[PDB]
RNA sequence: AAUAGGUUUGGUCCUAGCCUUUCUAUUAGCUCUUAGUAAGAUUACACAUGCAAGCAUCCCCGUUCCAGUGAGUUCACCCUCUAAAUCACCACGAUCAAAAGGGACAAGCAUCAAGCACGCAGCAAUGCAGCUCAAAACGCUUAGCCUAGCCACACCCCCACGGGAAACAGCAGUGAUUAACCUUUAGCAAUAAACGAAAGUUUAACUAAGCUAUACUAACCCCAGGGUUGGUCAAUUUCGUGCCAGCCACCGCGGUCACAC
RNA sequence: CCCCACUAUGCUUAGCCCUAAACCUCAACAGUUAAAUCAACAAAACUGCUCGCCAGAACACUACGAGCCACAGCUUAAAACUCAAA
């Protein structure tokens, strides 16, 4: 019952944590995009058909910053599928930038900045997701203040919905089998649900990363 | 499928009557010279009983009957078996007619053990271990494992 | 929950101390054998740790499992000496007994 | 015939005859008996009958026994609190000894059945499976329902050969 | 066994011999295979219909509820039967598919109407 | 024997059951090599056709061709079965009729 | 299936899957259904949930738990 | 071994072994009508070809699953503790479950009887001299197992930085090999999985078909064969052979009247 | 085989060897004489408890291995082939 130790097994495991730390790809390198394949050379797979259009007109978040003098700080960077969608002005406020050196342009990088989802506020900064993306778009100075004008909407809504038929009808005979009589629905409190939206900003600090395995 | 192999069965069946007829003729042959023997070897002792017989029978082996030849088959000296492995069936059967020409069988009879299609095997080599023959592989290949086999 | 070790209390006898603070126990439980259907002792050793080493061979002892075994081996430590080999006191009555006889009468003390 | 002494004892049917479950405090059983004396009988027929009735029954419960240690014979256990309970079973019968450990520390009808009932609810009738675990295999077996293909065959609409060539 | 990641989920696992289904509802982990081992048997449904016309669908409320509470999934055929049911709401898509079957039959109503009528 | 004695020992062991010629196999596919005769003992009396083939595990046996008559030569192929020859004594294998080479005993 | 050392096929190199044609009306009132779906089953399994809990805990903390060890302890003694 | 039987001898009893009668699964030979269902390389030997993992508004996720095999083989079970993961989320506890700790767990051989550092204490320095074993240590050989399934492997070197070297133990199919021999079908319609907010897409998983007396169920106007026929053990007419040829599971038959070929 | 002669040896001392038809072929302890007495023969038949041994014949008081002051040795001790009996 004494396992014979794999020594070969914990050598290498070091050794290949310790490659994927010190040959890891940049961004430069994993998001790079041919413009004219619509591929990635890295990997050389094909983007989604329905990203083509805006992969050869928008731009990303740091080939826009890269033009800026400290990288666009304390300043609002909406982006292109939120203004179609939602009319409500949704925004991010940069706070800190680490810039991706590798690239001759500076078009690559991380982004941190405070969400304001429809008209919201995020009461601390994380990370922005979605850099990578070409779909941003920033939001002039003089104009920052008739984008960002926002007037909140009144949020009444459904507080409580019914039970499905068959498990009302259970919640009404335990209660005459007990004892108790009463008239009351029973109801669903759905107020503590908070619906948010399919495009909602995700957290991009628990999201993993491509591994090195260039195509 | 099933019509198929009711035809081959029946070419089978149709071939292994006719072999079985040639056999038959050998063996009609071979059974006779026995029963020749038998009912000339028992002349002797015609009208007699058994036990009478007995008794001059296991005197008369005494007299006639040498020592008992070895079962197992002697090598000759003047003996080649050769494994012809062809790649193509017309290219083996072409190999076969230049061994169905051979007339020196008083110096130096030829045996061809087996013959087949396809690379050298191991049943090959074991036939060849076997009969101590040679294998003769023609346009055929013969992978390392065969080589240190031999 | 409170301890790690299988065996909590266990009742065995001590067959040899010749390592330091510690007291090798023999250990017998009934295993039932299927064919038979009879039920025989099937021993194993225990190491028991004795601080102040007051185990003498062949007296029975009660071990406690430990929180976590403190070596390899010791996973129990010495709870109380159950018989003292020689100097076993009757439960029943508290006195001194060699065997079947009492060694001091129990009407002494009425 | 079956060796030794009384081979009843060696049978299923008398080692799960005994009625003395422990709790789940009791870990050590110890047993001192004296081979010799009138007072001591019970206690000899008590290790010669009822102990493979307890030891079947509690298989975890260490059951140990000392021969001639003390004048007098006695049970003790040993609880997981640390508790000894001392039983002094001098001038009794065995039947007696096996009748007072199942009223201080053996468990009474009501806790039994209880256990046996959760059992019961393990094996739901309803389930579909093996026969070592569940009463029926396939929903087959149930008159009503359609059959198995392998008894009667199904109807050429219900198939997917005929199906496929109906349709192409 | 270990599985990295996974879950438990609610599912159906197909049983019976050809042209002959019978799935038993059972909880499952999701990495485990379809007709595997399962931690609990949940239920059964018939798809074919019997003598009397019906489909017969056991459901286990009682531990369905409690395998919901633990954190186990639910498979779309399986959030469907209980929507018919009445346990759960009627599928977004019994709902839509229910629509797209309307418009399917009313506009071969019309076809038929105007041969009829037309000719 | 006691009950501590049955105890020890424990269930009988039984011997693991000794394989035969044909390596506990239905059939064996062998190359004839010769083909000679053998006498049954007393108190039987004949010559036995029997022929001794290669066996594909590499083996060298003695095989009884059963029926009247045969045509088998060296090189031949054959399949052997088991049963042995009572009259032979330390001949285990038997040859298969019609099967490979050999053929089936031609009627009369 | 395949695993991730196993190349490619050379019949789906040039493969591009188009995504399906959208109805405006049934996508929008398609979306919001399963808003609302999602919003009644995510109530009820907080409620599934939350019976999990309390049969958990009226069993080891419980007013009809905590009575037994009581009534089981004292006739120990 | 059972409701038992046959066979030691000149004969009886006792003991004892071999065999017979029963039930399955391979394979062989001779033979074969249909329908429906199930199951379906001999081999951890080598593999042409084609397919088997995608999804998606770019990031991620997934391809660590399923499927397969049986080389090796006491990692599989319970308790303790406690990561990852699911329950939208912080938190909660539940669930699931690895590593670690404790316990338990194949068969044969003792002509494998001794192993050789296998122990304890102590904050540490370090000290002591132990530990396992005839109730089987150490070791050798064999084998997948305790089957709602699990374990293990994933060309080889236990491992996989590295090297040999260039991998169907994925489906179909082939070569070699073996007594052992399934189609180089179709479709994602159902279920399952993956991805996606979703409509949905994908999938040799799967489903529905194909081949094959391996097996079960049912049937048929025409259509039956195979093996037996001394006893055990159900049941032989007449020829031919003449201890020859041949036969038998056992005992045994055949030497001119053979119920045994 | 019968007769004669003579030696090793038999004897003592000191070491070794370690065998037997070492068989009263009938294990040690305790107990019984009732019941079905009991295949046969022999030295009547049983009970409790424990240890040791044995499972067709032959191969085999063998081979190999180990151990031993034993080196043509002793102890322990298989299998294959073979028979359908012994
Ligand atoms: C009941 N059968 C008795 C038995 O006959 C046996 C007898 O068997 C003999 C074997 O063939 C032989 O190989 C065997 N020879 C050996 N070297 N082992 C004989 O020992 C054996 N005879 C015996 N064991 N009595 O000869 C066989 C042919 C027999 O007829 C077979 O059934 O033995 C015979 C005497 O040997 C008796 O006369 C028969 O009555
Ligand atoms: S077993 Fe239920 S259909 Fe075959
Ligand atoms: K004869
Ligand atoms: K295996
Ligand atoms: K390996
Ligand atoms: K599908
Ligand atoms: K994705
Ligand atoms: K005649
Ligand atoms: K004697
Ligand atoms: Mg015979
Ligand atoms: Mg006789
Ligand atoms: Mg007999
Ligand atoms: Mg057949
Ligand atoms: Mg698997
Ligand atoms: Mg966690
Ligand atoms: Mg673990
Ligand atoms: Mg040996
Ligand atoms: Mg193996
Ligand atoms: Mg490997
Ligand atoms: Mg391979
Ligand atoms: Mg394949
Ligand atoms: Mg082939
Ligand atoms: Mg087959
Ligand atoms: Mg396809
Ligand atoms: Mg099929
Ligand atoms: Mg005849
Ligand atoms: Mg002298
Ligand atoms: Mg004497
Ligand atoms: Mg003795
Ligand atoms: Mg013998
Ligand atoms: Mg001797
Ligand atoms: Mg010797
Ligand atoms: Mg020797």
């Amino acid at each position: 019952k004494k396992v014979r130790p794999r020594l070969i097994a914990e050598l290498a495991r070091r050794v290949r944590a310790l490659r994927e730390q010190l040959n890891r790809p940049r961004d430069s390198q994993l998001y790079a995009v041919d413009y004219e394949t619509l591929t990635r050379p890295f990997s050389g797979r094909r983007l989604p058909v329905r990203a083509w259009a805006d992969v050869r007109r928008e731009s990303r978040l740091l080939q826009l910053l890269g033009r800026l003098p400290l990288f666009g700080l304390g300043r609002l960077v909406t982006r292109k599928s939120w203004l179609w969608q939602h009319d409500e002005p949704c925004y991010w406020r940069l706070t800190r930038v680490r810039p991706d050196y590798t690239a001759q342009n500076l078009d690559h990088g991380k982004a941190w900045g405070i969400l304001t989802f429809k008209g919201k506020t995020e009461s601390e900064a994380r990370e922005i997701e979605h850099v990578m993306y070409h779909d941003w778009r920033l939001v002039p100075k003089h104009e920052e203040e008739a984008f960002t004008a926002f007037t909140p909407a009144p949020e009444d809504s459904l507080a409580s919905v019914p039970y499905p038929p068959l498990l009302r009808a259970m919640i009404i005979a335990e209660r005459q089998k007990n004892g108790d009589t009463s008239t009351e629905e029973p109801m669903l409190n759905v107020q503590r649900i908070r619906m948010e939206p399919w495009d909602y900003p995700a957290k991009q600090e628990d999201k993993g990363r491509a591994k090195g395995t260039p195509v | 499928e099933p019509r198929a192999r009711e035809v081959v069965d029946w070419r089978k069946y149709e071939q292994e009557q006719e072999k079985g007829q040639e056999d038959l003729k050998i063996i009609e042959e071979k059974r006779k010279e026995h029963k020749e023997a038998h009912q000339k070897a028992r002349e002797k002792y015609g009208h007699l009983l058994w036990k009478k017989r007995s008794i001059l029978r296991f005197l008369e082996r005494k007299e006639q009957i040498p020592l008992k030849p070895k079962e197992k088959r002697e090598r000759d000296s003047n003996v080649l078996s050769v494994i012809i492995k062809g790649d193509v069936d017309g290219s083996v059967e072409a190999i076969l007619n230049i061994i169905d020409t051979y007339d020196a069988s008083h110096e130096c009879e030829l045996e061809l053990v087996h013959f087949g299609v396809g690379d050298v095997s191991a049943n090959d080599v074991n036939l060849a271990e076997t009969f101590d023959g040679v294998i003769y592989g023609f346009n055929v290949n013969a992978g390392n494992v065969i080589q240190q086999s031999a | 929950v409170r301890s790690s070790v299988h065996a909590r209390w266990i009742v065995g006898k001590v067959i040899g101390t010749k390592m330091q603070k510690t007291a090798k126990v023999r250990v017998t439980r009934l295993v039932l054998d299927p064919y038979l259907l009879k039920y025989f002792n099937k021993r194993k050793t225990y190491f028991a740790h004795d601080a102040l080493q007051q185990c003498t061979v062949g007296d029975i002892v009660l071990l406690r499992a430990l929180p976590v075994p403190r070596a390899k081996h010791v996973k129990h430590e010495l709870a109380e000496i159950v018989f003292k080999v020689g100097k076993v006191i009757d439960p029943v009555t508290g006195k001194p007994c060699a065997g079947t006889t009492y060694l001091e009468s129990p009407l002494s003390s009425e | 015939p079956m060796k030794g002494r009384f081979p009843i004892r060696r049978t299923l049917q008398y080692l799960s005859q005994g009625n003395v479950v422990f709790k789940d405090s009791v870990k050590v059983m110890t047993v001192n008996y004296n081979t010799h004396g009138e007072l001591g009988e019970g206690a000899r027929k008590f290790v010669f009958f009822n102990i493979p009735q307890i030891q079947y029954k509690n298989p975890w419960v260490q059951i140990m026994m000392f021969k001639n240690m003390t004048p007098s014979p006695f049970l003790r256990f040993y609880l997981d609190s640390g508790e000894q309970v001392l039983v002094d079973v001098e001038t009794k019968s065995n039947k007696e000894i096996m009748e007072h450990i199942r009223k201080i520390l053996g468990k009474n009808e009501e806790t039994l059945r209880e256990e046996e009932e959760e059992k019961k609810q393990l094996s739901h009738p309803a389930n579909f499976g093996p026969r070592k675990y569940c009463l029926r295999e396939c929903i087959c077996e149930v008159e009503g329902q359609v059959p198995c293909p392998s008894l009667v065959p199904l109807p050429k609409e219900m198939r997917g050969k005929y199906k496929a060539a109906l349709k192409a | 066994k270990a599985y990295r990641g996974g879950h438990l989920t609610i599912r159906l696992a197909l049983g019976g011999c050809t042209n002959r289904p019978f799935y038993r509802i059972v909880a499952a982990h999701n990495k485990c295979p379809r007709d595997g081992r399962f931690v609990e048997q949940l239920g059964s449904y018939d798809p074919l219909p019997n003598s009397h016309g019906e489909k017969l669908v056991a459901l286990n409320l009682d531990r369905i509820r409690h395998w919901i509470g633990c954190g186990a999934h639910l498979s779309k055929p399986m959030e469907k039967l209980l929507g018919l049911a009445g346990f759960f709401p009627l599928h977004p898509m019994m709902i839509t598919n229910a629509e797209r079957l309307r418009r399917k039959r009313a506009r071969e109503v019309l076809l038929a109407s105007q041969k009829t009528d037309a000719e | 024997a006691t009950l501590n004695q049955m105890h020890r020992l424990g269930p009988p062991k039984r011997p693991p059951r000794k394989l035969g010629p044909t390596e506990g196999r239905p059939q064996l596919k062998g190359v004839v090599l010769c083909t000679f005769t053998r006498k049954p003992k007393k108190p039987n009396s004949a010559n036995r056709k029997c022929c001794r083939v290669r066996l594909s595990t590499g083996r060298e046996a003695v095989c009884f061709i059963p029926g009247e008559g045969h045509t088998l030569q060296e090189h031949q192929i054959v399949l052997v079965e088991g049963g042995r020859t009572q009259d032979l004594p330390g001949v285990k294998l038997t040859v298969v009729r019609g099967k490979y080479d050999c053929g089936h005993v031609q009627k009369k | 299936r395949k695993t991730r050392h196993d190349p490619l096929a050379k019949s789906k190199i040039e493969r591009v899957n188009m995504p399906p044609a959208v109805d405006p009306a049934e996508f929008f009132v398609l979306m919001e259904r399963y808003q609302h779906y999602r919003q009644t089953v995510r109530a009820l399994r907080m409620e599934f949930v939350s019976e999990v809990q309390r049969k958990v805990h009226e069993a080891r903390a419980g007013v009809l738990a905590e009575r037994k060890a009581l009534k089981d302890a004292a006739e120990h003694r």
